[PDB]
């Protein structure tokens, strides 16, 4: 077992070629006599962090050596004005990794039509499934201008078509756009008339955080082609959680940044050459951006679109021009989001609720 | 005969700090005032929380009002906003309204 | 095209550039103008901006203003003046924008006295109006006749006059939630004159019973949450034959008089969570009503609080035929 | 020993209103004693079992002794078998055997391909991926595998050797189910409406049954009593033939009716 006081990095190492297997991780205070600081901070011995195991598992597991910095950069603060410690128990298991679910499928080649659910009453909307949790739960947020604030849960695929809702979550702050995503039983919905990402846990039905995206344009300043205050899109892939936005420093062009789901901070910034208003939608797959360009209702002397014409890698920091055909059966595309578990696209296109199938290559790089 | 003007703050709210879970209240004084209410983190505070005291100052001519609001440790730790727990105060008069300093409870 | 500002196609970007005044070089082919998150004051507004007829949408949120801006573009439909400090509203500043339809004035310092008599009425084409998180003590009098959506929530409103809701016959949604309103503060039949009203919400207020005399001609949604309602009268819900959604949750209700929901035929949903429902002989109508209710109408929230023998239980199902009660 | 096939579940006893929204309570059927084993459920903090001398001491609040468990408990699947507590270990698919008499661990069994830690729990969740049931046949493990596509999988576990003595796969999904209990090697799946689900109005009834001896499934319609909405755990006791149901903050005991319809 390993222990470390606040603002100090913890060192975990397995002998030979073995792998660290985390059993119990608690970032807080259970016993007062452990840390030696000030008695005014040792008064509360009821500090606990449930997310601590999930944080360490992403780093310490599958590796031989891991140095985690026990501070506000990796671990979010549970209670203010209390000195914290990290109690991590671990075993020595062989170097066997789990495939398919965490692994990259390859560089995208074709975006084809999959399922056609219901022709919903709302024109502009979005719908997404929680990839981390192994459940058939379908979230549903229909966007209305200056009136969106209610998330609608569904038990199965059959209950989503027929119209049988499980429960409805009452969101305190108003939603701004169709860029909504769910990550490990929590909603990363964007706030109205602000550049802040509101984190809302579905299990507890209370707000857990709010992160300010630096220099990001908000409230119809730099939305997609159709508009609708879609200035911020939230994509989930094999790498983790991502924020698709636009800054004036990049002259209205698309800016992509990796956001931590626990600490709610930027873990790298990337600038692209494509303009957000020219783009219809965007989705992340293995840290690679896929810009959608499509035809909409009321287009004077235009027919160009229904294609993927821009790609940007985060690991390589290089951009390329592609020509992958995107399906556009209906003109008014609202939201496009990717799910790494099923490897399918969740698309809202002019009232209709549709699902899209994906094709990849035999080599990514 | 009395002069009518916008509310002028005498005792503006100062930044409070919670020590050993002891709840510390905020002070506010304005003139001419008849109704004084707090706006904690962009939203109004309930009437029952406000403790009004319309004490007429011997120095000043117009009516003076003093309202105090308690800020507990539980209200701060459960708050998960972007900025710190800031408190602003608005006073009422026959001509208009005026806003005071943003006192942040940490 | 300005030097400090960087324009893009049919859009002008002056946002977050620390500007104190609107730039001079404005083209005659721009549709949407962005000037938000700056240090632009009410005095720093050139009159050449008024001449630009092509601009229809102007954004000026999160600035340092004091009064409604002057010399704004002549043919503007949507205007955003939120998160600033406008205290005063004038008749002449709204007469210049005759084509104004949508108007947002959120988080501002707008007071009842500061607003000129009939300033909003000057903007004849005004249908959408937003006066949220302001310092309004009451509802203004000079309101547009063709106004469709009036939002005046999260303010300090305690009194509402009968003449305040005059000529607003063409109003659909009316929001007045998050105020210090009471049943004494509301006039006798003030909302009754709004026949086109489809939605009405007064949540997080101090109402001792639902407001008497309400329009049942077009009303579909009626929200009454976090109030101090002790009881609901038989006439309060009568004639509301077109109502679909009703919510009376987070209230202080013990027993409901029978025949109160008898006139709501179109009702698709009812919510009554967190309420001190004292279950005695008075709840025997609720249990039966919930049993033979059609699938189209959902009713949830009814849970027993008193006595301790039946505490926490669900009103939906009875045990031993409500004891010795029948 | 076999009383028969279940006909209807009815309300019988109401003890007290506990401070916890989730948990379970059970009596040892093998030992002829009035000992009541209490279990309060807390997320990522469950590790203590409380013992009570009689029924009167359980209501008033007089605990006999508290056992300190070596590992954290996951879900509300708590069961007692011949003076030994059987529980599910946190973040693992392992039943852990703990003897109450000696106060030390005696074994740990790995349930093959079983989903664990909020992967495949009940309708309310709370890491209730693995539930333990006791009947006339013996000890049983109610779980779910990905091979059966999230559907309920029931297996008979030996209380001494700690090994699987047969595997049975069902058609009902564990996430759709509220609670499960075994009677004479027959599974009883409960479907119920929970709290904060205002959209729901459907009746709470038993709609799925599965026999182990026959290996055949049928669709039934037995009414289940639901005084409250947050049904945490349901367990059967063959000695008293009563259900130990934990509904919301309250702790209740249900009466059972049996029929002669059985081969
Ligand atoms: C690639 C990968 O993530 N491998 C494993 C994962 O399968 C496992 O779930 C996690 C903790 O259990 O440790 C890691
Ligand atoms: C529990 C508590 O602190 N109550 C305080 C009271 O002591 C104080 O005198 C009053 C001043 O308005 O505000 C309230
Ligand atoms: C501008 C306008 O139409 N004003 C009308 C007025 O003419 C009418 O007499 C009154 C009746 O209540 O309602 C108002
Ligand atoms: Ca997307
Ligand atoms: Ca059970
Ligand atoms: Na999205
Ligand atoms: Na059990």
């Amino acid at each position: 077992r390993e222990l470390s006081c606040e603002s100090y990095p913890i060192e975990l190492r397995c002998p030979g070629t073995d792998v660290i297997m985390i059993e119990s991780a608690n970032y807080g205070r259970t016993d007062d006599k452990i840390c030696d600081s000030d008695p005014a901070q040792m008064e509360n011995i009821r500090c606990y962090l449930p997310d601590a195991y999930k944080i360490m598992s992403q780093r310490c597991n599958n590796r031989t050596q891991c140095a985690v910095v026990a501070g506000p950069d990796v671990f979010p603060d549970p209670c203010p004005g209390t000195y914290k410690y990290l109690e991590v128990q671990y075993e020595c298991v062989p170097y066997k990794v789990e495939q398919k679910v965490f692994l990259c499928p390859g560089l995208l080649k074709g975006v084809y039509q999959s399922e056609h659910l219901f022709e919903s009453d709302h024109q502009s909307g979005a719908w997404c499934k929680d990839p981390l949790q192994a459940s058939d739960k379908i979230y549903y947020m229909p966007w209305t201008p200056y009136r969106t604030d209610t998330l609608t849960e569904y038990s199965s695929k059959d209950d989503f078509i027929a119209g049988r809702p499980t429960t409805t979550y009452k969101l305190p702050h108003r939603v701004d756009g169709t860029g909504f995503v769910v990550y490990d039983g929590a909603l990363f919905f964007n706030k109205e008339r602000t550049r802040n990402i509101v984190k809302f846990d579905l299990r507890t039905r209370i707000k857990s955080g709010e992160a300010i995206i630096a220099n990001a344009n908000y409230h119809d300043t730099s939305p997609y082609r159709w508009g609708g205050k879609s200035d911020i899109d939230l994509a989930v892939d094999e790498n983790g959680l991502w924020v698709i936005y636009a800054t004036e420093q990049n002259n209205g062009k698309i800016v992509i940044s990796q956001l931590n789901p626990y600490t709610l901070r930027i873990e790298g910034t990337w600038d692209t050459a494509y303009d957000k208003r020219s783009a219809s939608n965007a989705f992340m797959i293995c840290g690679i951006l896929y810009v959608v360009k499509s035809v909409y209702e009321d287009d004077d002397n235009e027919a160009t679109g229904n294609k993927i014409d821009y790609i940007y890698n985060t690991d390589q920091s290089k951009d390329s021009l592609v020509d992958v055909p995107f399906p556009n059966s209906y003109q008014y595309i609202a939201a496009v989001d990717y799910n790494p578990r099923d490897n399918l696209l969740y698309v809202w296109n002019n009232y209709h609720v549709v699902k899209y199938s994906l094709d990849f290559g035999p080599l990514d790089g | 005969s009395a002069p009518g003007t916008l509310p002028h703050f005498i005792e503006e709210p100062e930044d409070a700090y919670i020590i050993k879970s002891n709840p510390i209240a905020l002070r506010c004084k304005a003139r001419p005032a008849m109704q004084i209410f707090f706006k904690c983190n962009g939203e109004w505070v309930h009437q029952n929380e406000h403790v009004s005291e319309e004490s007429l100052d011997e120095s000043s001519g117009l009516k003076v009002r003093e309202v105090f609001i308690n800020v507990t440790r539980q209200q701060v730790e459960d708050f998960h906003g972007p900025e710190d727990y800031w408190c602003q105060c608005v006073a009422w008069s026959h001509l208009g309204t005026s806003k005071s300093r943003k006192a942040s409870v940490r | 095209c300005p030097s400090v500002c960087r324009c893009d196609r049919n859009f002008v970007y002056c946002n977050e550039r620390s500007l104190t005044s609107v730039p001079l070089g404005i083209p005659e082919g721009v549709t949407v103008l962005y000037l938000h998150n700056n240090q632009i004051n009410n005095a720093g507004f050139p009159a050449e901006l008024h001449n630009v007829q092509s601009v229809h949408t102007v954004y000026l949120y999160g600035n340092q203003l004091d009064e409604f801006p002057m010399n704004l573009p002549k043919n503007v439909r949507v205007l955003h003046l939120q998160e600033n400090n406008i205290q005063t509203i004038s008749r002449a500043a709204l007469a210049q924008l005759l084509k104004l339809e949508e108007l947002h004035l959120d988080d501002n310092s707008i007071s009842t006295v500061g607003v000129e008599d009939g300033a909003f009425r000057e903007a004849i084409s005004l249908k959408l109006l937003f006066l949220s998180k302001n310092h309004l003590s009451s509802v203004p009098v000079g309101l547009p006749v063709d106004l469709q959506e009036l939002r005046v929530d999260e303010n300090r409103i305690a009194v509402i006059s009968d003449m305040a809701f005059q000529n607003l016959t063409s109003l659909e949604r009316l929001i007045v939630d998050g105020n210090l309103l009471t049943n004494k503060g509301i006039a006798e039949g003030t909302f009754s004159h709004l026949t086109k009203l489809k939605e009405f919400s007064i949540v997080r207020n101090s109402l001792s019973h639902p407001p008497p005399d309400l329009p049942g001609t077009h009303l579909i949604r009626l929200y009454l949450q976090d109030n101090q309602i002790n009881h609901i009268p038989l006439t309060a819900f009568a004639n509301l034959r077109k109502l679909e959604r009703l919510d009376i949750s987070n209230n202080q209700l013990r027993m409901l008089t029978q025949g109160v929901f008898d006139h709501l035929s179109n009702l698709k949903q009812l919510t009554a969570r967190n309420n001190p429902w004292f279950c005695d002989c008075s709840i025997k109508w609720v249990t039966e009503w919930l049993k033979y209710i059609p699938s189209s109408l959902n009713v949830r929230g009814f849970m027993c609080q008193g006595p301790e023998q039946v505490r926490g239980m669900a009103v939906r199902e009875l045990n031993m035929n409500l004891l010795s009660c029948p």
